[PDB]
């Protein structure tokens, strides 16, 4: 059965490169069309010209986690091209693989920046759901993303949600097994305890990162803005209360909790700041924002909630977008 | 989905290796030495039990697609586990494997890996992924054997030594295509079955089904008893043609 | 690194708001117009409006009422900016000596809430003891009105009804109510609270909630006499006071949309409206004794007074006068008699205010041959809609306008007929004819001569919408105007829902005749993404319009523009490149579709640079060897574009939706494909204008004799305010030069506000804020010639002036001033 | 096959005038001004009734086609009754039409037939056949009047005081856009109905079912009392605005 299952055979000749279309986790993302069926994918370079170890073991990674992970909310890795390969000598051949990932319409980080976009609660209940149920599906697998931004979560106009890089993601053991990196998701949406040295994580960092999404949706602007650490940790703090053994026992055990003080030990102010969120996802946002990864619910649990426990995959209800009135705006329609 | 990496016994004769002018015997002595070369190498470097199976599947595998003529045995059983080590994420540097790979071979076999070693190694890579599809994940009888004994109740010192016999059997079947002929999991019960019958046990009673005389079914369904005397058969053959006696 | 200077040409001409009351002094009576960065200061006499002073903000100014707390000579002004920019203001006058004092200041920005959907809203209590703002939904905040509250502290009182409509402070109850229209699933409804600043939370209202009408819109406090308040519609007007319960609902309010209001008796007797076709209205409260002595409102009543100009604000001044201010048409002085002229209207225009209101198009033209440039714009929408000729005076702009009547949307010009080509729409009724009438008589139906296409290309095919009577349908036309005497020579009217939305004029391959080409969309009631449209060829000739040839596309014509001889068209998210055959007919060569919605086009040699809906802006190269596009670099920061431009082959200019300009260029480092197909976003700031239109050229005598100028370049924009400005380039010398004198400018300049001028201009939309860079605000700068002679001194201490190569001498305040007075002759 | 010439009450407020910036009263008066003007004229000229409403017909339905301030009122008042002299066999010149316009006009207002009235008239006749869709058969209420009245039998005094009451009623909703709302059917069971509760008879006791309280629907079929009622109000409006008595 070579066919579709035989990798790194087919050549990039059978795509035509379109352009740039963004940075991923390891290199830049590429746009390109199938000549044969006219499909849309995007790509990925492989890059093994440094002859220091050979092929990159973080691309093994993305290799091995992702033909393994198989679900209607994660990009699957479609195939593995070469470059043309044209010596008898298979010792000359220094040319790159290309990953072949299959193409989403669009990003909520390009979505939310320009603005175009609004989304009711209803489209809100059919984005956490299906991201809830991928990232559920691949911490049963015992799989952390490490990497939960705007621009790793696709969609297509139909409405459905569907996770993109994984590049930066790793297997999760109980056992300490390996120290990891403790700077891993981007800095708006890194988990308390990523900032104060936890080397060794749980899966609710992932948790955490997409409860700043979460409340991000509402608000329409990101949770904690900050440029550095302590500066994150304090606006952590100012919502979610400061970290201090009361509502964390194992705070001590962090090496920066004595190092990185927040300016005052606030109290949680979360449900008063997000007075407006309804009850039923306002409840979700407490508990994916608790400051111990012991104290802060899993995956499956956010899939148990009042707020997605009974939302149906069937309704994809897409994200409403503006047309053809968003031409020319603040017309009409004054006061 | 996935590519199949299982064939048939009688497929064996049709091999690269033997329809260039290679025998039986010398096609099998080659596996053996590559498999024990990788045995060898990363038992050396001190890694993990599954990151040596790994590569030697990997090496199983590419002489499926090419000939021991054209690829020398030993520079690509070093090319499989380098990679086997970043797959199961025990790796060691290219050079550390090629200075294994002087210790244990003589100046008339490490001639396979040129005047540059290294760059021999790292270029079949690209060689070696073609070949296996880029399909890294691989799983071994080992995981298998610990996930049934577990379910076994009884004596803790007779079903300590059906374990590390059947282990012992799993070591020695990587010397063997038995890698190729069935799925891990019927290889885990086949050790279980053979070391069952040289230890004089009866591994129905330890199961949740003591009557069930098919044991082995209450692991792996769809398991008739030719394959597992089929796999006990191959197993044996390398002990009485070696110089290793059964463990018994 | 990329340097820019950007000064304003023509300040913002459309009218935002409008109070009146007494601030200058007890005595005057005071209109305060308030324009997106300018206020101004009138004062009210018999003859009209005397100016006493005019001030310039570092804020968008956003809600703008004048109010007099207890103890006060005069009223005091507060201010809100869009930046949540909060100010109290008082003036101050020592015989010559004008200054506007900063009483209080602060910004009240939350750190967490969803912006509102009907915008910020400041109201004051009657009895002046708080200040009312609605920032985001779910959240009232509360600035008490305390003598101490000199920072102007607020806390938020958290509101159930997350979407609000408008909200006021009701008039004659004890305890401080607010009156608030709020739309729920189960349609919108009127509700009561009480504000408490002592408990900081709110307590039960007056009277009880009433389900209103679907589009209830203003609210109103009726003042004390009456009590209560009353709800303006789509359809009828309801007052709504305890018990009592009154609902007008005249035929005359449903034919159009009323959108302002206005107090005329303090009693409150009687009131201002006006709607979107600009009718003027008055709405009478009859008043009912009874026999307790009380006076409860028998009946509520609307006549229509007259015509004026589609009014943002209306305020009343005094005799009879009325204020009309307007963001899309002229603001007016209107004379309200008691008796109706021989028309029958009571309304009489007094003085007329130029507002270049929205414009939606312009282009540079010498009209006059000469080196001195006139812009030509499209100016106003519907009524007043019109053209608007701009030159600069030999220092002040003359303009002069050109009444369409009709909403304009682009403009371009043919210099081979003398002529201009301008695209525009009327508004339609669909009669009982089972046609349409027009509401009034417009440039393409009083046309010299009028032409309607007859084109078969969509034929039958598409399904027949349903139409009711009552319905407005846009027509869009395109008109052949004289460039002297700007007479609508010819009116073309395309077909049945088709929008007109590009035109070029341009020469085509080796065709030497000069075509207007229009590119259009087949609208229909499903919208969405049109996915039909056409592209015509015409070419007028001694006095006649031929239409030479049409093509037929799929989807929306958003942009057109020649190079080299061939037609490169936008089709929603397609770029195409057409070829002009030998048989007049356009044929296809390549075709780029990596896009959203390629919405802006420019061109240089053979870069294109495509600005779409999103995406922000991607640079395209017509590769002649080749014969296809490919993408070169693009700017993979997401923004909303609203208009895009080429400064240099490697800078490019761009603006935001959300009121910002940015520059991105090629980074041309480290020779990575991937480093260089990234346009590095260079230049940031924060105009607070939006950008409709840029277009290269200069309204100065430019004479070819060369000489080193400190600025390079010139680019010309129009906003939605009538704000016309100028954007230019600097070398790295100058760049540092102009940076260095706005900070020592903004230590010495006092702001309106105490706003820093460094937040003001900084880069800012609702989810990143950006400090400023790579732009000079030239407005600061040339705020240098005003100040004082001892504050220009403040500004060049320790400054090392760098006109001579050897010494670096030190800078004179004379120095400076040659410096500037050179930079305010670029525009 | 034949055209509709029927509107609702809810669609006169978007007839070509009405969107031209004329308010709803003054169209409602250059209707009434333009079919007395027609009514009048004609009336001088000695014509058959049929005439003069078939005229009024024609004007009522130019004018949801047309704007009354694109085409004088009185122009086309004179035009309608030219052609509707030729329909109905009472046919006039012209010429004839023009003087007694004139004479019962003002200057001003025949200054609306310009410089040659008789041209401004003649010229329009192609633009009114097109209107009408060349409609020319028309029906009046007088005839159902007539011949539901004489399937009455009863006190015969009071049945023709039904009849004329009922007969000037027709004449006062020509005025009005009656004519076009509903079939000249129901506009005579209308009046019929109108002067039955002026004059207090009850007419079902004069029809051949004497009991049937609903008398009209013998006549006119599906005719609920709400048209009846409605039609009623807006012929004694007419009386109402200019303080006008019931003839009674
Ligand atoms: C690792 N991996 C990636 C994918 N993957 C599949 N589909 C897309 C996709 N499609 C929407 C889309 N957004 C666009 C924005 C622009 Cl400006 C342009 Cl020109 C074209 C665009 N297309 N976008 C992206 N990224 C977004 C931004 O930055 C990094 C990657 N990754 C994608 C699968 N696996």
């Amino acid at each position: 059965g070579q066919t579709e299952s035989d990798w790194g055979k087919r050549c990039v000749d059978k795509f035509d490169i379109i352009g740039i279309i963004g940075e991923g986790t390891y290199g830049q993302v590429y746009k390109a069309k199938d000549k044969d069926t006219g499909e849309l994918v995007a790509l990925k370079k492989v890059r093994l010209d440094n002859e220091k170890e050979g092929f990159p073991i973080t691309a093994i990674r993305e290799i091995k986690i992702l033909r393994q992970l198989i679900h209607r909310s994660v990009v699957n890795m479609k195939e593995i091209v070469t470059d043309k390969q044209d010596a008898l000598d298979f010792k000359k051949d220094k040319g790159a693989f290309y990953l072949v990932f299959e193409y989403m319409d669009h990003d909520l980080m390009g979505l939310l920046e320009s603005g175009l976009v609004h989304f009711s609660e209803d489209h809100i209940k059919s984005f956490m759901k299906q991201l809830m149920e991928g990232l559920e599906y691949c911490h049963k697998k015992n799989f952390l993303h490490r990497d939960i931004k705007c621009s790793n979560i696709l969609l297509n106009n139909s409405g459905q949600i569907k996770l993109a890089d994984f590049g930066l993601a790793r297997l999760y053991n109980s056992e300490e097994s390996r120290p990891y990196t403790n700077k891993v998701i981007t800095l708006w949406y890194r988990p308390p305890e990523l900032l104060l040295g936890e080397e060794r994580y749980t899966p609710a960092i992932d948790v955490w990162s997409c409860g700043c999404i979460l409340g991000e949706l509402f608000t329409k602007k990101p949770i904690f803005q900050a440029n550095l650490e302590l500066a994150q940790l304090e606006l952590i703090s100012r919502l979610c209360g400061s970290p201090c053994p009361a509502v964390w026992p194992d705070v001590i055990k962090l090496p920066y909790f004595n190092t990185m003080k927040p300016k005052k030990q606030y109290r949680r102010r979360l449900r008063e700041e997000f007075s407006f969120i309804p009850s039923a996802a306002l409840d979700l946002l407490d508990h994916m924002l608790t400051l111990d990864p012991s104290k802060r619910c899993t995956a499956e649990q956010t899939l148990q909630s009042d707020f997605l426990k009974d939302v149906e995959l069937s309704k994809m209800a897409p994200p409403d977008l503006p047309h053809w009135q968003d031409c020319h705006e603040l017309w009409s329609k004054k006061r | 989905t996935k590519p199949c990496w299982y064939w048939d016994k009688k497929d064996l004769a049709h091999t690269p290796s033997q329809l260039e002018g290679l025998d039986p015997a010398t096609e099998a002595r080659y596996r053996r030495e590559g498999a024990r070369f990788i045995f060898d190498v990363g038992t050396r470097l001190g890694l993990h039990y599954d990151t040596l199976a790994t590569g030697i599947i990997y090496f199983h595998r590419f002489y499926m697609f090419h000939s021991f003529k054209q690829f020398p045995r030993y520079v690509t059983g070093a090319c499989c586990l380098f990679l086997a080590g970043k797959v199961e994420e025990t790796p060691k540097k290219c050079k550390d494997i090629i200075k294994t790979a002087r210790s244990l071979l003589n100046d008339v076999q490490f001639g396979q890996f040129g005047d540059d070693p290294k760059e021999e190694v790292m270029v079949l890579e690209r060689i070696l992924l073609q070949t296996i599809k880029f399909d890294l994940q691989v799983e071994h009888p080992y995981q298998f054997l610990l996930k049934y004994a577990k379910q076994l109740k009884g004596d803790k010192n007779k079903i300590q030594k059906l374990v590390q016999m059947a282990w012992t059997f799993v070591n020695d079947s990587l010397c063997t295509t038995l890698s190729l002929q069935w799925e891990p999991e019927i290889i885990a019960v086949a050790v279980m079955y053979l070391a069952g019958r040289l230890c004089k046990f009866e591994i129905q009673e330890w199961t949740s089904k003591p009557m069930y005389r098919r044991w082995w079914e209450q692991f792996v369904q769809d398991v008739p008893v030719d394959v597992l005397e089929d796999i006990c058969h191959q197993i044996l053959d390398l002990y009485s043609q070696g110089k290793q006696q059964m463990p018994h | 690194m990329s340097y820019n200077y950007v000064v304003t040409a023509q300040k913002p001409t459309a009218v935002n708001g409008c109070v009146t009351g007494h601030f200058t002094s007890a005595e005057d009576l005071n209109l305060l117009i308030a324009k997106n960065t300018r206020l101004e200061i009138y004062v009210v006499t018999a003859e009209g409006l005397r100016p006493v002073k005019e001030v310039g903000m570092y804020g968008k100014i956003a809600v703008m009422e004048l109010f007099r707390p207890k103890g006060e000579s005069k009223d005091l002004l507060f201010i809100l900016t869009a930046k949540y920019n909060a100010c109290i203001l008082e003036y101050k006058q020592s015989g010559e000596s004008i200054d506007i004092i900063t009483r209080a200041h602060g910004n009240v920005q939350d750190r967490i809430g969803r912006p509102s959907e009907t915008g910020i809203i400041g109201i004051i209590d009657p009895e002046c003891r708080m200040i009312g703002l609605r920032l985001y939904d779910g959240l009232f905040k509360v600035i008490p009105l305390d003598r101490d509250n000199k920072e102007l502290k607020a806390f938020n009182i958290r509101l159930e009804e997350l979407h609000v409509i408008d909200v006021k402070f009701l008039y004659g109850c004890q305890a401080p109510t607010i009156c608030f229209v709020y739309q729920d699933p189960q349609g919108r409804h009127v509700k009561t609270y009480e504000v408490s600043l002592r408990e900081k939370e709110f307590n039960k209202g007056p009277w009880k909630q009433e389900n209103v009408e679907a589009e209830a819109s203003m609210v109103i406090a009726v003042p004390e006499p009456f009590g209560g308040a009353i709800i303006i519609g789509q359809e009828s007007i309801t007052y709504h006071n305890g018990d009592k319960y009154l609902a007008i609902a005249p035929p005359i309010i449903k034919q159009s949309t009323i959108v302002c209001h206005n107090r005329v008796d303090p009693n409150g007797s009687r009131y201002l409206l006006g709607d979107m076709e600009g009718r003027l209205f008055m709405l009478l409260l009859e008043k009912e004794e009874q026999m307790d002595g009380t006076v409860t409102l028998k009946d509520l009543r609307v006549e229509l007074l007259g015509e004026t100009s589609i009014a943002e604000c209306l305020t009343y001044l005094d005799n009879g006068v009325v204020f009309v201010g307007s963001r899309l048409g002229d603001s007016q002085l209107v004379k309200l008699n008691v008796d109706s002229n021989e028309q029958g209207s009571y309304v009489v225009a007094m003085e007329t205010f130029t507002n270049l209101g929205p414009i939606v198009d312009m282009c540079v033209v010498d009209l006059e041959r000469q080196g001195q440039g006139q812009l030509v714009t499209c100016s106003g929408a519907f009524k007043e809609g019109s053209l608007r000729i701009i030159r600069n005076g030999i220092q002040k702009l003359h303009i002069r306008t050109v009444p369409l009547y009709e909403s304009p949307r682009k403009i371009c010009y043919q210099e081979v007929s003398q002529c201009f080509g301008v695209l525009s729409s009327r508004i339609e009724v669909q009669d009982t004819s089972g046609g349409t009438t027009a509401l009034r008589p417009s440039a393409s139906t009083q046309a010299l001569s009028s032409s309607v296409s007859s084109s078969k290309l969509f034929s039958s095919s598409t399904a027949p919408h349903e139409t009711s009577f009552g319905e407005e349908v846009e027509v869009h036309n395109l008109l052949i105007i004289d460039q002297h005497t700007f007479e609508v020579l010819h009116a073309h009217q395309f077909l049945q829902n088709e929008y007109a939305l590009s035109l070029v004029s341009c020469k085509l391959g080796k065709d030497p005749n000069t075509y207007f080409i229009v590119g259009t969309a087949m609208v229909y009631p499903e919208e969405a993404e049109p996915k039909q449209g056409r592209i015509v060829v015409f070419q007028y000739s001694d006095g006649k319009l031929q239409t030479v040839a049409e093509k037929e596309v799929k989807g929306a014509v958003y942009s057109m523009v020649e190079f080299n001889g061939k037609l490169l068209a936008s089709i929603n998210s397609t770029v195409r490149l057409y070829e002009w055959t030998t048989e007049k007919e356009l044929r296809t060569e390549c075709n780029h579709y990596n896009n959203i919605m390629a919405l802006y086009l420019k061109t240089k040699g053979d870069f294109i640079l495509v600005g779409d809906l999103m995406r922000s802006v991607l640079l395209l190269a017509y590769k002649p060897m080749e014969g296809n596009f490919e993408e070169i670099a693009r700017d993979f920061n997401p923004n909303w574009m609203s208009a895009v431009e080429i400064l240099d082959d490697d800078n490019f200019l761009g603006a935001e939706n959300a009121f910002n300009l940015f520059v991105c260029q090629k980074d041309s480092a480290a020779t990575t494909d991937e480093e260089r197909q990234h346009l590095q976003e260079v230049g940031l700031f924060h105009l607070g204008e939006f950008v409709n239109v840029f277009c290269h050229g200069s309204l100065v005598m430019q004479n070819l004799g060369e000489t080193s100028t400190p600025t390079q370049g010139s680019v010309l924009f129009g906003t939605v305010n009538g704000m016309i400005g100028l954007v230019t380039s600097l070398s790295e010398s100058w760049y540092n030069l102009l940076l260095d004198m706005q900070n020592r400018l903004n230590k010495v300049i006092k702001s309106v506000g105490k706003i820093e001028h460094s937040f003001w201009r900084s880069f800012h939309t609702e989810r990143k804020t950006e400090p400023a860079t790579g732009f000079i605000d030239g407005d600061l700068i040339e705020s240098f010639l005003d100040i004082s002679r001892p504050k220009m001194q403040e500004v060049v201490a320790n400054l090392q002036y760098d006109d001579g190569s050897g010494m670096k001498r030190e800078a004179t305040a004379d120095d400076l001033i040659k410096v500037v007075e050179e930079l305010t002759r670029i525009h």
